[PDB]
């Protein structure tokens, strides 16, 4: 209250106001890098450069990556399914291992199909019925 | 089958708000005035926190004609046969409302000067969540006040009369629940009533706020001791013994359900200190709790000078305010004494300082206990009279007190340096 | 669904012109007395430009 209290005859009052000039947190050393990354495929990418968010990596190149939709349409020759029309490879990149040929035959959908057959065909049990033993 | 009834009609009421509210009211109000000391009476005062609500909204610039103001300060404190207070307890839950936060506001404007720190609890409302369990998932509360919904709390923080806010979180349990093979309701000689059941199960069954027991450590922290000291940790201070916890056998083998409303983690502890925030934090399965953080509710902030930054770090700390007080229920109240004997600069600075001076010492004693004694570490007392008035003085003391530990890092190392004479050149 | 009711009720004029250039002309004014110092009195004035 501003009115201040009535004064008595032995006002004890206790200071608890501090001055001084506040802190500063150092900076992080900054490393900017600029190239082509996505091609001219990500959220950040498709935009005008005048308005361009600069990326962090916070996390890592992993998911400062799936942050950015980076996708890609591009054809290639086809060796698997039936029908014409060259393999599509279809599919945004989650993380840097996605170029691992591995992760690939594991997206497209079409490689997926000789995939699928070598989890039920390779695992023919032409060991267990072989071993009959009587 | 007369049984079946009563375990529906009494069930009925127990179960019905309004009574449990009286519970809540008076078991909170029994575990304060369960120790009973020597020199340590309380006194109760029960007012709607609406009926404080409208007294501060209205005279919040103008205190000194507040009702309340008026039965704490000019009433028993500034008066001569009266009997001052000590360490008010909001029975309350403050929320982050723009209208409770007047309510601390006015409130700590009348501890402020009647000297007298006033505690209270915090509402799970307050973290912006609906169970107070689900705190422990926030990282870091620190990230969280900076959040523009707490601004009006921030600028509260910055205001002196925080520095005598203290405010709890965590909730313990005041009552086992009603089991026939767990807590029996104590029948008659002869009307059986020990087969009685309740009605509960995740968590709903009557709450206290941690004040209490907070308190309740300031009172035993005096008539044992004599300052408040031994308020805080393990070893030292708020250890809290034998709680009220609660067991019930759902389908296991009574799986026995913490006292305390909230698990708080070690981080948890510090990470609440900065805010402002007492935490009441719980020992997994012992059934017990301790007081790490006795922090006011006043900013920490940080400065570049060592020295002003240490002054911020010992003035948001509350038992500190809680001793400094003692000095001035000393000085307004035993000076009065000799208002009118013929005294001097350098009297004064002699009845003021021969007594503190058996507070104040440099010297460690063994146990946390027998060291208490002595809160202080060194005191000044630079009084001094003023032009004019002939009569009048005016003091100017300054205390530091024993600092307490707060924590520590630590880096441990394979040197191999140390000893040369193994992994010299020279052999 | 009564909330739906006060969700659009209160909603429609606080959105209101007139009312909220009241908020306008006294938020800026409780902010400047916020502060609440030793021996500085301000003083209102209200006037049309």
């Amino acid at each position: 209250a501003k009115n201040k209290i009535p004064n008595s005859r032995l006002m004890i009052n206790y200071e608890t106001n501090v001055d001084g000039v506040l802190k500063k947190k150092e900076l992080p050393y900054r490393v900017l890098v600029v190239g082509d990354l996505s091609k001219g495929r990500s959220v950040d990418a498709k935009k005008e450069f005048a308005d361009r968010e600069v990326r962090r990596v916070n996390n890592g190149v992993d998911r400062v990556l799936e942050e950015m939709n980076i996708s890609f349409d591009f054809e290639a020759p086809n060796f698997v399914s039936k029908d014409p029309s060259n393999l599509k490879v279809n599919y945004r990149i989650e993380s840097v291992k996605d170029f691992r040929p591995d992760a690939v035959a594991k997206k497209v959908p079409e490689i997926r199909a000789l995939l699928e057959m070598k989890e039920i065909l390779a695992s023919f049990a032409k060991d267990i019925e072989n071993n009959r033993n009587l | 089958v007369i049984d079946k009834l009563i375990d529906l009609q009494v069930n009925s009421i127990i179960s019905n708000d309004e009574f449990r509210a009286l519970e809540q009211e008076w078991l909170k109000v029994q575990e304060v005035c369960q120790e009973d000391y020597d020199n340590v009476e309380v006194s109760i005062l029960d007012v709607k926190k609406e009926e404080l609500q409208y007294d501060f909204e209205r005279n919040l610039y103008d205190i000194s004609s507040s009702d309340f103001f008026k039965k704490v300060y000019v009433s028993e404190f500034d008066q001569y046969g009266g009997e001052p207070y000590g360490a008010i307890l909001g029975l309350y839950n403050f929320e982050n409302t723009t209208n409770d936060i007047i309510w601390l506001t006015g409130m700590g404007m009348v501890a402020k000067n009647s000297h007298a720190p006033f505690i209270a609890s915090i509402d799970k409302s307050f973290f912006g969540v609906k169970d107070l369990s689900e705190i422990t998932h926030i990282k870091s509360f620190e990230a969280l006040l900076e959040h523009p919904r707490y601004k009006e709390w921030n600028d509260f923080r910055n205001l002196d009369v925080a520095a005598y806010i203290g405010l709890t979180v965590g909730d313990f349990m005041l009552r086992q629940p009603y089991n026939p093979e767990n807590n029996p309701v104590q029948y008659k000689l002869m009307e059986g009533f020990n087969e009685f059941v309740d009605y509960d199960k995740n968590e709903s069954y009557l709450w206290g706020p941690a004040s209490i027991h907070l308190v309740k450590n300031m009172m035993r922290s005096y008539d044992k001791t004599r300052w408040f000291q031994y308020i805080r940790g393990v070893e030292s201070g708020g250890y809290v013994k034998n709680l009220v916890a609660c067991v019930y056998d759902n389908k296991g083998i009574l799986e026995t359900k913490s006292p305390l409303n909230v698990l708080f983690a070690d981080y948890m502890e510090l990470s609440l200190a900065n805010i402002g925030l007492i935490p009441f934090v719980s020992e997994k399965g012992t059934s017990n709790a301790c007081f790490f953080s006795v922090n006011s509710a006043k900013k920490v902030e940080e400065f570049v000078d060592g020295f002003d930054s240490a002054n911020s770090r010992l003035i948001a700390n509350l038992s500190y305010t809680m001793c400094i007080s003692r000095i001035s229920h000393y000085i307004k109240c035993v000076i009065r004494d000799k208002i009118g004997s013929i005294v001097d600069v350098e009297s004064i600075q002699k009845i003021l300082s021969d007594w503190i001076s058996e507070f104040v010492t440099t010297v460690y004693q063994p146990t946390p206990l027998e060291m208490a004694r002595y809160p202080f570490r060194n005191v000044s007392i630079e009084v001094k009279t003023i032009p004019g008035k002939p009569g009048w003085y005016s003091c100017k003391i300054n205390v530091i007190p024993h600092i307490q530990f707060e924590g520590m890092n630590t880096t441990m190392t394979i040197d191999t340096r140390l000893e040369p004479e193994l992994f010299g050149t020279n052999n």
